[PDB]
């Protein structure tokens, strides 16, 4: 009920039924979660 | 010019252009690519939009009211 | 002495990387430093943050209602996110991170707490149709 | 990127969620391509940054000349572009890829 | 006891030495770093019946941009402000021409009062600040991300490029915490810098209403 209109709208901003702005870009990336996956960052863990 | 939204053809965008270009050529649209031994409407959509011959242009509605008229063949196609 | 609306505090060392302290050694590495953390029965969020000795930027609260109060509707924002996640994940269960992102936005896009149920919902702003299917459908039409 | 990291992770968790693989898209070139690892590669390090560079500008998630759509942009593939930076490195490319 | 209330007015001096600086106005690296055997080296004496007083710890400071622009910051010594305390502060405010002043309060403040700030509001703009609140600095809790209050011209260029209404932006209520710590009324507007998993960063913006 809260978030039924909730959209990702054609300037990627996700909005809903109000137009109200809810995120400037889905997932705050704009990117669909089937394509992402788990994957490790080289650089973080390591020792200088 | 002066397009904003995303030159790729949306998922959506690719169900209702092909679900109606399947309805007029069901209704007898004239087809613009060469069928051979093609019978369905569905498929015959299928194959115009592989050719980029479907005449139907999509009106995108941007939040502000403002509209983009973008070509079938203009878009990118997921396949 | 002490503070009041807090029944019992319990003291001891974390043996999880999350509550451990991970600091960058000079060699850059990370550490986990094993620390004393205590935890509470009871909520005074700014009494608890304004005692001596105690860190005010890790310490935090469970009550979605206190971090609203004490540190505002972004904190409420990222308290929220990170209690949601705490019980999505603790069966092991793991669920994308904008999903939790979404509904926290949501929550907090009016800026004051809106509770999903129909007593915050209701405060939402919508349609008449939409209030309607929310509920109160005959009365809301007759207003309107 | 390393400190922009440390900061965004202080925990130190290395694993993320990120749109393309690019350890297995490596894997599918060198298998596509038929990588010997043992002979010296004729990759050029210039070129593996350049690519690396140009692939970043054509990664656009926020479109927008102004600086507002530049940062925006920037921010949106920030992550992405560290990661893609770090595995597609000269030293690595050289190396062991 | 007056070493444990010592170390508290400390406490709130660096913490308003801390909000200044926020919200702009000219604050010296030594008043941001000052010790606590500083602060006692600067006042030597007990603050019951001793030098350091809520009327001698007073702050005054001046916006970098404008140095004309300046601000007040006020320890009335009563429990409980009055009429009195806020019509003495508003002539002392009224010498110097200052419109803005943060009034930091003890234990409570009389309701009369607190009418009395909105009616002289637009005159001058008094905040009242209660010293438990004020006993910790909110914004560098780890919860809270990055607040920059947005310039006028930023706002206008925010929305030109998103093609939005003010309405349309999330919203923050004026009452809260960080919205009071930055001093922001209703119209303007916070960009918000958060750490984002997904991406990285992510800057929202949020309209004072």
């Amino acid at each position: 009920k809260s978030m039924e209109s909730v959209m990702v709208k054609y300037d990627a901003t996700v909005r809903n039924s109000i137009n109200q702005v809810v995120q400037l870009r889905y997932g705050e990336d704009g990117l669909a979660g089937e394509s992402v996956e788990f994957q490790n960052l080289a650089t973080l863990k390591p020792s200088n | 010019q002066k397009r904003i939204t995303t030159p790729y053809m949306t998922k959506y965008e690719r169900a209702r252009v092909l679900g109606t270009r399947a309805l007029q050529i069901a209704m007898c649209a004239p087809v613009m690519v060469e069928l051979e031994g093609e019978t369905d409407p569905l498929l015959i959509a299928m194959k115009e939009l592989k050719a980029r011959k479907i005449p139907i242009i999509i009106r995108r509605y941007l939040p502000d009211g403002s509209y983009e008229d973008w070509g079938v063949d203009e878009l990118i196609i997921s396949d | 002495q002490g503070i009041e609306q807090i029944s019992k505090v319990y003291m001891h060392l974390p043996q999880t990387d999350n509550k451990k302290k991970i600091i960058i050694t000079e060699d850059g590495e990370f550490k986990a430093l094993q620390e004393w953390i205590l935890e509470t029965d009871g909520v005074s969020l700014m009494r608890v943050l304004s005692e001596k000795d105690v860190d005010p930027v890790r310490t935090t609260s469970n009550d979605i209602v206190e971090i609203f109060t004490v540190l505002g509707i972004e904190a409420v924002r990222k308290a929220l996110e990170r209690e949601l996640y705490h019980v999505i994940s603790f069966d092991g269960s793991y669920v994308n991170y904008r999903h939790l992102a979404l509904l926290c936005d949501t929550m907090t896009c009016r800026g004051h707490l809106m509770a999903i149920t129909r007593h915050g919902v209701n405060r939402q702003d919508t349609g008449p149709l939409m209030k309607c299917s929310f509920e109160e459908t005959v009365d809301v039409l007759m207003e309107a | 990127d390393r400190e922009v990291l440390r900061v965004i992770f202080p925990t130190g968790d290395s694993k993320v969620v990120l749109p393309c693989n690019l350890l297995r898209m490596i894997w599918n070139a060198q298998k596509i391509f038929h990588i010997n690892p043992r002979l010296p590669s004729d990759l050029h390090p210039i070129k593996v940054v350049e690519g690396v560079k140009e692939l970043s500008k054509k990664l656009v998630i926020v479109n927008g000349d102004d600086p507002l759509s530049r940062q925006a942009q920037e921010n949106a593939t920030l992550l992405f572009n560290i990661h893609l930076r770090s595995t597609l490195c000269s030293r690595r490319m050289a190396e062991e890829f | 006891d007056d070493e444990e209330e010592t170390y508290r007015l400390w406490k709130i001096r660096k913490t308003i030495m801390q909000l200044c600086h926020d919200r702009g106005y000219l604050v010296t690296q030594d008043e941001l770093d000052q010790t606590l055997e500083e602060f006692k080296a600067q006042f030597g004496d007990k603050p019951s019946e001793g030098r350091p007083r809520r009327t001698d710890l007073t702050v005054l400071v001046a916006h970098n941009d404008d140095p004309t622009d300046q601000m007040f910051v006020f320890f009335p010594e009563e429990p409980k402000v009055g009429i009195k305390t806020i019509k003495v502060y508003c002539q002392r405010m009224q010498e110097e021409n200052i419109t803005r002043a943060l009034i930091v309060v003890q234990q409570g403040m009389t309701p009369s009062a607190k009418q009395s700030l909105v009616d002289m509001a637009p005159k001058y703009i008094l905040e009242q600040f209660l010293q438990q609140e004020l006993l910790i600095n909110i914004t560098e809790h780890e919860l809270v991300p990055e607040h920059v209050v947005m310039t006028k011209e930023e706002v206008t260029e925010l929305l030109a490029r998103y093609k939005l209404r003010e309405n349309q932006l999330p919203r923050i209520q004026a009452g809260d915490p960080v919205a009071r710590y930055f001093g922001i009324k209703r119209g303007q507007v916070v960009k918000i810098i958060r750490p984002s998993e997904t991406a990285g960063r992510y800057i929202t913006y949020r309209l004072v209403q």
